[PDB]
């Protein structure tokens, strides 16, 4: 698993966007869009902006 | 916080 840290607060705005909260991990599915990034919490899987999150790598 | 995209 690859994660992602919430940096701000993010609402969905579209269908296949999810919710999250500054300081929220992550599952990060997919960073292949620019703009995008498919994530995972809990029994949801979609969108949410990529500048929004940051990677947590060492 | 930055801009949502489009």
């Amino acid at each position: 698993k690859e994660l992602v840290l919430a940096l701000y607060d993010y609402q969905e705005k579209s269908p296949r966007e999810v919710t999250m909260k500054k300081g929220d991990i992550l599952t990060l599915l997919n960073s292949t869009n620019k703009d995008w990034w498919k994530v995972e919490v809990n029994d949801r899987q979609g969108f949410v902006p990529a500048a929004y999150v940051k990677k947590l790598d060492p | 916080p930055p801009p949502v995209p489009p």
